[PDB]
RNA sequence: ACCCGGUGAAAUUGAACUGGCCGUGAAGAUGCGGCCUACCCGUGGCAGGACGAAAAGACCCCGUGGAGCUUUACUGCAGCC
RNA sequence: GGAUGACCCCAGGCGGUAGGGGAGCGUUCCCGAUGCCGAUGAAGGCCGACCCGCGAGGGCGGCUGGAGGUAAGGGAAGUGC
RNA sequence: GCUGGGGCUAGGAGUGAAAAGCUAACCGAGCCCGGAGAUAGCUGGUUCUCCCCGAAAUGACUUUAGGGUCAGCCUCAGGCG
RNA sequence: CUGUUGGGAAGCAGCGCCAGAGAGGGUGAAAGCCCCGUAGGCGAAAGGUGGGGGGAUAGGUGAGGGUACCCGAGUACCCCGUGGUUCGUGGAGCCAUGGGGGAAUCUGGGCGGACCACCGCCUAAGGCUAAGUACUCCGGGUGACCGAUAGCGCACCAGUACCGUGAGGGAAAGGUGAAAAGAACCCCGGGAGGGGAGUGAAAUAGAGCCUGAAACCGUGGGCUUACAAGCAGUCACGGCCCCGAGGGGUUGUGGCGUGCCUAUUGAAGCAUGAGCCGGCGACUCACGGUCGUGGGCGAGCUUAAGCCGUUGAGGCGGAGGCGUAGGGAAACCGAGUCCGAACAGGGCGCAGCGGCCGCAAAGUCCGCGGCCGUGGACCCGAAACCGGGC
RNA sequence: GGGGGGAACCUGGGGAACUGAAACAUCUCAGUACCCAGAGGAGAGGAAAGAGAAAUCGACUCCCUGAGUAGCGGCGAGCGA
């Protein structure tokens, strides 16, 4: 296999759209643009995912809900990130939120809760809480919940 | 700072390549600021003169076109070959040309 | 030229 | 990874020179043939790994 | 330079699980007395967006 | 102004092998149709046409264009109380 | 049909502005290239009633020119008036 | 009264026996360089080839009406049949 | 080194050689070994530097107990007016401070988003401090950077010529040949120019110089035309000239035939643009997004800045991001959740193909393409508005 | 000792408008352009009357990230730790 064996798959390469290069290309003169409007202009229109020719927008017209926040933003409590039972089927011997982080499963900086989605299987599984549902079917299944802080 | 001569004026030089290869001849002229030298009966032109004192009938003289240095070789005053010029130093400190095939001095 | 005669004025058609 | 052998056969027209920590597939594929130390062929084996 | 999040929209819409989007109904912010019981509880309620009009909004909040 | 000798521009200019009538045609045709008339090329003259030239119409309208000016339009600022 | 463009057979579609889509040509540059074409003539120019291609183009030959040019296969754009 | 020489007053400013006059051959706000590639829902222009398909000039809303948003109508990929 | 074609060898041929050097540029054409270089080495009396090695100096240094002496003033602090911060008067703190009032010295005082309490953090109203950071007049290195309408405005005697009172504006213009061998001398001519001679491989390479396109101007030759109606062509036939059962040039007659572009419901149109030719001339890049697509990996995927290595070598780095769980304004609950008194009802949610392994795939990363957002965002064009100057 | 000069860079004192908001005034453009003073090979900043919830950290500058998050906003356009 040498240099001149190199190859793109079919497809992988695609050619580029020029317009405004001649009548035969199917794309020349007006460069797909049609004639004469706004849009046609360099510049072109007001964003299209709001503008809505001068009437009031469709999202203006809806209204508003919840605690939106105010200075100074937001309030710093405990945050809860859930892992369902299913997900520590690979797990043997320990289950910790440190041990969950490297797995690609808790994100930092959350408190971990064990859900009830899945099958129990008899773990030492430490955990800042639980739901009602793994809490059952955890102490079944022969594994020690172990609820920290 | 200054232009590099292999070659300088007086010694006797080949002619390696062009109408005149293989010819020797002493350097008469080094043009530096050309990188050229002129040697003794090679590269004969003709050039036209006007009639005029130093130049009475006029017609033609022949005169000794330049060389670009590069087609110049010095033969070794030793052992009488062409050679590339080495570069020794004395126990005075100077350093002198030398040939390359035996080990002779070019001055 | 940086010189441009001025136009002669039109013709009034009002 | 001798430095020796690679200064003998850098001036070789036939010849790309390499350290194993180089080893890319530019070089393979520009090339016909390889040719690599047993200690190289080690570093190799661990970039793979 | 990357975009920002429409403020507007954020406030007033949500993304759901499959990507519908969702707002509160409009018509109960005022006038109200001499409206049916019927029309306060059903507009106390969510309301799917047309998908011409939910698609727009998606494109306002790039990063939920 | 005209003719001969000397020097020698310009705006304009799709190309042109560039006639009349009665029609036709985006509604006023050298250029289409049917007729009629007409050998080729100039020079001095005249201005009816080439919707002749020149100036991206001043009028008029349009633009969520501009500028000056006004006031018991809005909103400020200097000033003054 | 043969077996997944490997060519053949039969039948049908194939006017086109805005515009959507597909496949190609050519320009400059990089890899291929320490290679290969080149003064027994590079690129550029001027012809051609010749060859290939639907075409954009590509060859080939003669004149000019006098020192560069650059493949199959890919890569990137100041890419065609 | 006319005039030479020497000076002073300028850009929302000066000067004006008042014409919005004049302030270096176009002044209802000078000239240069800069902000600057202001902005222009307007006019103009937009370059190689072949192949398949192929619109719209309507409705609703719009300080909107020669501009837009959504629908309608075109095209491409995948799926259904 | 030799031979050979050649004006010229470095081309081609024969036999060698160096290489820690086969980057590159020259030399009469195409050279590792001819020249300049390149690898690898070496080098400063004098001046500059010296962040590194060394020396020196300034400087630095404990407790207990008592005392309550000092601990930065028009300051803190409160109020008024404002500025800075993501904070536009907002529940508006913090930081700064123009005006008024105006303390204390650690049992003092400021802060932790009005305030108060508690619990804490920190010590205002004097000053100084390298490095890591920015820039490029200047020197060097390197380009999938330009190649004389390009690249800086300037490859060249250019911020010049020229324009403007002035601030200021602001060009055009590169190339003989390997070597000047740059054409002695003679002829026509006042000269300019030319004709011979001569140089050169080549002189329509002769300095008004490489190549030398097109518009445009002219000389010569073939066909053609002075009774003819025309977007200039096309189709047919005939004649004449040329090249050798065909082809090329020309055009007499007959047929047919309303330029190009733009804009338009509609133009040959008496609507727009263009005298003609040559060159310049307009859909891009960045970062984000959204589809689609070629690959990698897959309940996982992936690194940024940096660090190391290379000097067109790649590696390391898991901080972080996306995904793995949704529902709710939220508290919170969670395969559910929210409305509700509800076990009601509803809204939004939840659940591969083969034979343990293979193909596949949620997802995600990279490449590519289309489109979107922010940028001048397809190119050219105002009248104007603002700032500082003249 | 000072004075003056220096292409960008830097700190301080002052400080626009077009434009965007498809009008406009708050808002945007932007503490940008520009004027001025100062500085140096860098300038600024710098050793907690800090941060802000960790029963934590430990000067300052700079890069990545946190994050278009928290927030701010005619809760508009946008602005943005
Ligand atoms: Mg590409
Ligand atoms: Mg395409
Ligand atoms: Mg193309
Ligand atoms: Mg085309
Ligand atoms: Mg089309
Ligand atoms: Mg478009
Ligand atoms: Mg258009
Ligand atoms: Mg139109
Ligand atoms: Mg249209
Ligand atoms: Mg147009
Ligand atoms: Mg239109
Ligand atoms: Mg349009
Ligand atoms: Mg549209
Ligand atoms: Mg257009
Ligand atoms: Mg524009
Ligand atoms: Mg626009
Ligand atoms: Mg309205
Ligand atoms: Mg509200
Ligand atoms: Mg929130
Ligand atoms: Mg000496
Ligand atoms: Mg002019
Ligand atoms: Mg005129
Ligand atoms: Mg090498
Ligand atoms: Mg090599
Ligand atoms: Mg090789
Ligand atoms: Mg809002
Ligand atoms: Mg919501
Ligand atoms: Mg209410
Ligand atoms: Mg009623
Ligand atoms: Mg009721
Ligand atoms: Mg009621
Ligand atoms: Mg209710
Ligand atoms: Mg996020
Ligand atoms: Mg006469
Ligand atoms: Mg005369
Ligand atoms: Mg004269
Ligand atoms: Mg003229
Ligand atoms: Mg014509
Ligand atoms: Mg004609
Ligand atoms: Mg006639
Ligand atoms: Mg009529
Ligand atoms: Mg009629
Ligand atoms: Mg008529
Ligand atoms: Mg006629
Ligand atoms: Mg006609
Ligand atoms: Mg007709
Ligand atoms: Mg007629
Ligand atoms: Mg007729
Ligand atoms: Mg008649
Ligand atoms: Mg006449
Ligand atoms: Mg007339
Ligand atoms: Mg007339
Ligand atoms: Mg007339
Ligand atoms: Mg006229
Ligand atoms: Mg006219
Ligand atoms: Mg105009
Ligand atoms: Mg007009
Ligand atoms: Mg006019
Ligand atoms: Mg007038
Ligand atoms: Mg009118
Ligand atoms: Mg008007
Ligand atoms: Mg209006
Ligand atoms: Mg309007
Ligand atoms: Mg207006
Ligand atoms: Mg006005
Ligand atoms: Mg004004
Ligand atoms: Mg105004
Ligand atoms: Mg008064
Ligand atoms: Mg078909
Ligand atoms: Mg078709
Ligand atoms: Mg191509
Ligand atoms: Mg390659
Ligand atoms: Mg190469
Ligand atoms: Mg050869
Ligand atoms: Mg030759
Ligand atoms: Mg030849
Ligand atoms: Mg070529
Ligand atoms: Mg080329
Ligand atoms: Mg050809
Ligand atoms: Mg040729
Ligand atoms: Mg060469
Ligand atoms: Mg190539
Ligand atoms: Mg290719
Ligand atoms: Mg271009
Ligand atoms: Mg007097
Ligand atoms: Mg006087
Ligand atoms: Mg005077
Ligand atoms: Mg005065
Ligand atoms: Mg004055
Ligand atoms: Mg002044
Ligand atoms: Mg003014
Ligand atoms: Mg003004
Ligand atoms: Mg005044
Ligand atoms: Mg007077
Ligand atoms: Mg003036
Ligand atoms: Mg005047
Ligand atoms: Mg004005
Ligand atoms: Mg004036
Ligand atoms: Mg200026
Ligand atoms: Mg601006
Ligand atoms: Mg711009
Ligand atoms: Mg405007
Ligand atoms: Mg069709
Ligand atoms: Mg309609
Ligand atoms: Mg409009
Ligand atoms: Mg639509
Ligand atoms: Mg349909
Ligand atoms: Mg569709
Ligand atoms: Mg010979
Ligand atoms: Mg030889
Ligand atoms: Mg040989
Ligand atoms: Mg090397
Ligand atoms: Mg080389
Ligand atoms: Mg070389
Ligand atoms: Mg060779
Ligand atoms: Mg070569
Ligand atoms: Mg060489
Ligand atoms: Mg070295
Ligand atoms: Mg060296
Ligand atoms: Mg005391
Ligand atoms: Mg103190
Ligand atoms: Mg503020
Ligand atoms: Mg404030
Ligand atoms: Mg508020
Ligand atoms: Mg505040
Ligand atoms: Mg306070
Ligand atoms: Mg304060
Ligand atoms: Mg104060
Ligand atoms: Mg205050
Ligand atoms: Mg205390
Ligand atoms: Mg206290
Ligand atoms: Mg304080
Ligand atoms: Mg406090
Ligand atoms: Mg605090
Ligand atoms: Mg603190
Ligand atoms: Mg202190
Ligand atoms: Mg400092
Ligand atoms: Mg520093
Ligand atoms: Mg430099
Ligand atoms: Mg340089
Ligand atoms: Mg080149
Ligand atoms: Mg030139
Ligand atoms: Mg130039
Ligand atoms: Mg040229
Ligand atoms: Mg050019
Ligand atoms: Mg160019
Ligand atoms: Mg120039
Ligand atoms: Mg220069
Ligand atoms: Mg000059
Ligand atoms: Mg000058
Ligand atoms: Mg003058
Ligand atoms: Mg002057
Ligand atoms: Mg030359
Ligand atoms: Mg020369
Ligand atoms: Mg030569
Ligand atoms: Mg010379
Ligand atoms: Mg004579
Ligand atoms: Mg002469
Ligand atoms: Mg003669
Ligand atoms: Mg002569
Ligand atoms: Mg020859
Ligand atoms: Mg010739
Ligand atoms: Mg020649
Ligand atoms: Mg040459
Ligand atoms: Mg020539
Ligand atoms: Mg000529
Ligand atoms: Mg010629
Ligand atoms: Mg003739
Ligand atoms: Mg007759
Ligand atoms: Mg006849
Ligand atoms: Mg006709
Ligand atoms: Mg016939
Ligand atoms: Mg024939
Ligand atoms: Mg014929
Ligand atoms: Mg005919
Ligand atoms: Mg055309
Ligand atoms: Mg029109
Ligand atoms: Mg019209
Ligand atoms: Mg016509
Ligand atoms: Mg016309
Ligand atoms: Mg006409
Ligand atoms: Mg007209
Ligand atoms: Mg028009
Ligand atoms: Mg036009
Ligand atoms: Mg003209
Ligand atoms: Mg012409
Ligand atoms: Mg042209
Ligand atoms: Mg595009
Ligand atoms: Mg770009
Ligand atoms: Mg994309
Ligand atoms: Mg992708
Ligand atoms: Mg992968
Ligand atoms: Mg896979
Ligand atoms: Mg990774
Ligand atoms: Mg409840
Ligand atoms: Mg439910
Ligand atoms: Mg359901
Ligand atoms: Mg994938
Ligand atoms: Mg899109
Ligand atoms: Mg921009
Ligand atoms: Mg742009
Ligand atoms: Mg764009
Ligand atoms: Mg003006
Ligand atoms: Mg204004
Ligand atoms: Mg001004
Ligand atoms: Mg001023
Ligand atoms: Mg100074
Ligand atoms: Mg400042
Ligand atoms: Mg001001
Ligand atoms: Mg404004
Ligand atoms: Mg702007
Ligand atoms: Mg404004
Ligand atoms: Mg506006
Ligand atoms: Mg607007
Ligand atoms: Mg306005
Ligand atoms: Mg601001
Ligand atoms: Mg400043
Ligand atoms: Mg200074
Ligand atoms: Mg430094
Ligand atoms: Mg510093
Ligand atoms: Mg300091
Ligand atoms: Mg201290
Ligand atoms: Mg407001
Ligand atoms: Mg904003
Ligand atoms: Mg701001
Ligand atoms: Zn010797």
């Amino acid at each position: 296999m040498k240099l001149s064996d190199l190859r793109p798959n079919p497809g992988a390469n695609k050619r580029r759209k020029r317009v405004g290069r001649g009548p035969g290309s199917g794309h020349g003169k007006t460069a797909t643009r049609g004639h004469k409007g706004q849009k046609s202009r360099s510049g072109g229109l007001k964003d299209p995912r709001r503008f809505e020719g001068g009437r009031s927008t469709t999202l203006m017209r809806l209204p508003k809900r919840g605690m939106q926040g105010q200075v100074p933003g937001e309030i710093k409590r405990p945050r809860y990130q859930g892992v369902n039972l299913k997900d520590l089927a690979r797990f043997e011997g320990e289950v910790t939120p440190e041990l969950l982080v490297r797995a690609g499963l808790l994100k930092k900086g959350y408190r971990l809760k064990i859900l009830g989605e899945g099958e129990a299987k008899p773990l030492k599984v430490v955990a800042h809480a639980f739901s009602k549902s793994a809490l059952e079917k955890l102490k079944a299944a022969g594994g020690e919940p172990v609820l920290l802080e | 700072m200054r232009v590099k001569m292999h070659v300088k004026k007086g010694d006797t030089v080949l002619v390696a390549s062009g109408k005149y290869k293989g010819r020797v001849g002493k350097v008469k002229e080094v043009l530096p600021k050309k990188y050229a030298v002129i040697v003794e009966g090679v590269n004969i032109v003709k050039k036209a003169v006007r009639v005029s004192p130093k130049y009475p009938q006029g017609g033609f003289i022949e005169k000794e076109a330049p060389l670009h240095a590069s087609k110049v070789r010095p033969i070794c005053p030793a052992c009488g070959k062409p050679t590339r010029v080495r570069k020794k130093f004395l126990e005075n400190g100077k350093k002198i040309r030398v040939c390359a095939k035996c080990g002779g001095a070019l001055d | 030229p940086v010189y441009i005669p001025r136009p002669r004025p039109p013709h009034p058609r009002l | 990874g001798n430095e020796l052998v690679r200064r003998a056969a850098r001036n070789l027209p036939w010849v790309v020179t390499l350290a194993p920590e180089g080893l890319n597939v530019y070089d393979i594929v520009r090339t016909e043939r390889l040719v690599m130390d047993l200690d190289a062929w080690e570093v190799f084996q661990n970039r793979i790994g | 330079p990357k975009m920002k999040t429409h403020k507007g929209a954020k406030k007033r819409v949500k993304i759901t699980a499959s990507g519908k989007v969702v707002a509160m109904k409009t018509g109960k912010r005022h006038l109200n007395w001499q409206k049916s019981g019927k029309e306060i509880r059903q507009k106390g309620r969510k309301f799917v967006l047309a998908k011409p009009e939910a698609e727009r909004i998606k494109l306002l909040l790039p990063y939920e």
